[PDB]
RNA sequence: GACAAUGGUAGGAGAGCGUUCUAAGGGCGUUGAAGCAUGAUCGUAAGGACAUGUGGAGCGCUUAGAAGUGAGAAUGCCGGUG
RNA sequence: UAACUUGGGAGUCAGAACAUGGGUGAUAAGGUCCGUGUUCGAAAGGGAAACAGCCCAGACCACCAGCUAAGGUCCCAAAAU
RNA sequence: AGGACGACAUUAGACGAAUCAUCUGGAAAGAUGAAUCAAAGAAGGUAAUAAUCCUGUAGUCGAAAAUGUUGUCUCUCUUGAGUGGAUCCUGAGUACGACGGAGCACGUGAAAUUCCGUCGGAAUCUGGGAGGACCAUCUCCUAAGGCUAAAUACUCUCUAGUGACCGAUAGUGAACCAGUACCGUGAGGGAAAGGUGAAAAGCACCCCGGAAGGGGAGUGAAAUAGAACCUGAAACCGUGUGCUUACAAGUAGUCAGAGCCCGUUAAUGGGUGAUGGCGUGCCUUUUGUAGAAUGAACCGGCGAGUUACGAUUUGAUGCAAGGUUAAGCAGUAAAUGUGGAGCCGUAGCGAAAGCGAGUCUGAAUAGGGCGUUUAGUAUUUGGUCGUAGACCCGAAACCAGGUGAU
């Protein structure tokens, strides 16, 4: 609070060990090496993943695939997330980023359904599920696929 | 939840407007998250070292090899002779990291209300003088008494009293929209006017 | 921010060479040999305090058995007979007395040969 | 500098805690037996992911 | 009051003293500061004091930071003396 | 009184002598190579004259206290001529 | 495309406010008391530590002259909009292609775009190209001729500053008449070396000595501060001394303990030691070392896990199905205001289309693998990885560019 006085954190600030300084430390002399070989070299080090001249483990296993140019992802809003609001007016790609339920919907915004609609609701959406448009055909409301 | 409020030597009316950024009890440990960063933020680290490399000279091995009968040294600029060449000098860095924007607001909310909540608050309406006189301020500052750190808070600006209080040790004159953490803790006496205090819960608020 | 070993050395070096007198010749008067010297007392002072304990009751032994055949005894039919006297004291003791005050002893003797 | 994948890692797909390889001797020679020809699904990577979690970082 | 446990290398895990600088608070300093020498004192260790000389001007103590932070070995480097 | 599952941090991949089951060697080695135990390595003390590997036994520090283990009891050197 | 008419900035410098007295002291700026300015309590100097003693600072002014920004006018200059398009022109050995090759992140491969070499080589507005070979349709734009400010990268210097940067083995190699002595034929290497005091007051004179030095006297608070000059530690070489040593076998001690001398940070006191037990230094390296294995002449000083950027982990702290800013722009080089481009998470499965609380293989609703039932996120203290020289110190050796036949 004041300044000659301030007291830190509750377990939160360690202090770090200096490393080959005396051996009563526990790290004296070679300081956590060893004392040999290829690791206690100085600058030495293995690239990992190499098992010594024997070939590594992403050499055996065969590789398959390709990706895409165009993997239209879309934004997969679930169903349950639209039980905190009323009125039943519409949602919409205007309005269902800026209550904070989607954002940088990449292309599409789909009605996956996995929780409770639970409103005679009406949307507005890009495309559907097919669970998931029976729940609001269910209770009652249109769209525009 | 009602500050008394004087004017220059009087009682007046006074506000209640204190509310919720007057009124928290102080979480200590954002501002030690917050009194170290700006500290170690004020200063220019600019320092540094000739390492092994940019020091003048060492193309030549003085000694050869087998046969001489000193040690293997290899260079005249290798760190254990007494010419240069530092190991692991400082290198020129900078100091500065940064608290998320809850915690940024939270502490300085947390700083006046150490204040107020136990131990020293005064709010005092407006006052102006034109031409810049110390000893009309000093004057004021021993009426309404506070010791020797003391912090006044204009609203915007000031063509006086940031001119003048310049002088004096132990006093700072701040805007309101200038306030950092370490001074507001290192006072001991805010001294606002009323025309800044509605605000600083209108923006921390 | 450099900083430079100034006198966490040499104010350390003469707690050594001060702790160090009396030593032969050149093992008083410098660092890197007399820290070695020092290092060995230590490392005796922890060995032989573990022979005051095997001396002084090898010397009492000694200064009984001259005092006991004194008497027709020897030492071993001795602290058998006094065993099965009930005496629980010492060997301290049983120099002590043997030596400032005979009288005392001599018939201390009396009781353990008489329990045989 | 960033940490840089090593792009080995076209033979696994994050899983949602483990990997997945795709097993491994497939083609250029059938002599071999027939309901050892039916193993040709795909199995998750064993515990030596101790070995290699530093390379396969930001497939993620 | 018990009750058990405490050899120890490579190595893993905690609690700690000291050195240089800054921030804040609080002090000692020509009635003699830091270093230097001497002493039978205090703490479980690293270490902390206090008198007395020499010394002629800038230092501690609590809290909290940042590191060019600790010396006995490298046929180490440099300067002295055998 | 341990065990196992998960997650951070390693070190080792130059072993040795005894006691026994074996190959090689010549029922040769303080040899080499496997099994299986102990100790040393990483363990100071007491005995084996001295002596990493054999025999007793595991050192948190103090004391001028007592019983005992392995080995001993005429003298050097504690204890039975 | 040149040049007269007229406001600032540089290159010197002014003014600039507020105090005394006592005490110890060689001397006060210190202590104690009594005052005063303050747009001036930055900083340094003065016989010690000064807001008020000096030089200064805040704030104000000045410029014969000569340059740089430049505002204004004066001058040069200068017609711009529409329609018809029935004809005429739109950058030739060019674009392209074949052949070897370089660049494009792309190693000639399915290889567009791009430039060079050799050789063949077009059409022109119904044209001509380009949309990762090529053809078709559709959108976009007109090569083979030129010119161009600002955002941005640098400091051998110049001006004014700042520093949890060093304080003479550090800092530049170089505080000191440094790239100098010095070594080399040469190209090129490349050091050491700071401090009297406040002021020179730098020892008049007397004495021994040829002088150098020295003892008195003398200056000075101090010459035990004497121009090798503040402070003066260790190795090491010396001076009289209290205890002790010439029948003795020794990694130099430690634990017993006699006799004689001294009296403390006054405590179960300090130094010396005739005589007994006990006993083969240290570090590296080893299956193992007193080892006849290595390393150290001794004493000082210097000298080895560091930083930036990331990834994953526990410990901390905000917020909660939500968490979060980057660059920039304002601002005591203030760590605080705005900026929601982005990233991660709320849903996975499969190579992919696509499907979804479940998909995938599959003829199957059969059986399986991976999921579902919810905690992630931002910053930071630790431990460890990666890229950088990445714990230090060491090689013969390679490739450029030069100097040398005395
Ligand atoms: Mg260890
Ligand atoms: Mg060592
Ligand atoms: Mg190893
Ligand atoms: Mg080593
Ligand atoms: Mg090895
Ligand atoms: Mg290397
Ligand atoms: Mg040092
Ligand atoms: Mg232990
Ligand atoms: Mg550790
Ligand atoms: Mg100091
Ligand atoms: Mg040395
Ligand atoms: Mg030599
Ligand atoms: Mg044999
Ligand atoms: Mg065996
Ligand atoms: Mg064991
Ligand atoms: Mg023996
Ligand atoms: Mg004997
Ligand atoms: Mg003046
Ligand atoms: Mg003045
Ligand atoms: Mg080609
Ligand atoms: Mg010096
Ligand atoms: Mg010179
Ligand atoms: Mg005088
Ligand atoms: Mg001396
Ligand atoms: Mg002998
Ligand atoms: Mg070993
Ligand atoms: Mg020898
Ligand atoms: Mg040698
Ligand atoms: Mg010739």
């Amino acid at each position: 609070m004041k300044l000659h006085e301030l007291k830190p954190a509750e377990g939160s600030r360690k202090e770090r060990n200096r490393v080959g300084r005396g051996v009563a430390t526990g790290n004296g002399k070679t300081s956590g090496r060893g004392h040999k070989g290829q690791k206690a070299r100085s600058g030495g080090g293995v690239r990992p993943g190499f098992e010594g001249g024997q070939l590594p483990l992403f050499r055996r296993l065969p590789k398959r695939g390709f990706t895409n140019i165009n993997r239209k992802e879309y934004a997969i809003v679930n169903l349950d997330q639209l039980n905190k609001f009323e009125d039943g007016t519409e949602v919409t790609p205007a309005l269902l980023v800026e209550s904070g339920v989607v954002k940088n919907e990449k292309s599409g915004i789909k009605i996956l359904g996995n929780g409770s609609l639970d409103k005679k609701l009406t949307v507005k959406a890009h495309k559907f599920s097919a669970s998931a448009a029976e729940a609001i055909d269910a209770k009652g409301g249109a769209h525009e696929v | 939840n009602y500050d008394v409020l004087k004017l220059d030597g009087t009682k007046s009316g006074s506000i209640e407007l204190s509310d919720a950024v007057f009124g928290i009890e102080p979480n200590n440990s954002v501002l030690f998250e917050a009194i170290n960063l700006q500290r170690a933020s004020l200063r220019q680290g600019t320092h540094a070292v000739k390492n092994r490399s940019a020091v003048s000279g060492g193309g030549r091995k003085p000694w050869k090899q087998k046969g001489t009968g000193r040690a293997r040294q290899g260079t005249i600029r290798a760190p254990q002779w007494r010419g240069g060449g530092i190991v692991f000098g400082p290198t020129p860095r900078s100091y500065a990291y940064k608290m998320p924007k809850k915690m940024r607001r939270l502490a300085l909310r947390s700083a006046l209300s150490f204040k107020a909540q136990e131990n020293g608050l005064t709010v005092v309406d407006a006052f102006n003088f034109e031409a810049p006189k110390t000893k009309e301020f000093k004057n004021v500052l021993s009426t309404l008494e506070q010791p020797k750190k003391v912090l006044v808070v204009t609203e915007n600006e000031d063509v006086n009293v940031e001119l003048s209080a310049r002088n004096i040790p132990g006093v700072q004159v701040t805007t309101a929209q200038g306030l950092n953490v370490l001074d507001i803790t290192n006072a001991d006496s805010l001294v606002i006017t009323e025309a800044a205090a509605k605000k600083v819960e209108e923006v921390l608020g | 921010p450099r900083v430079k070993g100034g006198t966490v050395t040499r104010a350390r070096r003469k707690k050594t060479i001060k702790l160090a007198k009396g030593y032969f010749g050149s093992k008083h008067t410098l660092y890197k040999v007399a820290k070695q010297q020092v290092m060995k007392s230590g490392q005796y002072a922890f060995r032989d305090r573990r022979q005051r304990k095997r001396d002084f009751r090898k010397l009492w032994i000694t200064r009984i058995n001259a005092a006991a055949r004194q008497h027709e005894m020897s030492y071993s039919r001795l602290m058998n007979g006094l065993k099965k006297a009930g005496i629980d004291i010492n060997r301290k003791m049983l120099s002590e007395i043997a030596i400032s005050d005979e009288k005392a002893f001599a018939q201390l003797v009396t009781k353990a040969k008489d329990a045989l | 500098p960033k940490m840089k994948t090593h792009r080995g890692a076209a033979k696994r797909v994050k899983r949602t805690a483990s990997g997945q390889l795709k097993r491994s001797r497939a083609f250029t020679s059938h002599l071999f037996a027939n309901k050892s020809t039916k193993q040709k699904r795909q199995l998750r990577k064993a515990r030596l992911v101790s070995k290699s979690d530093m390379k396969r970082v930001k497939q993620l």
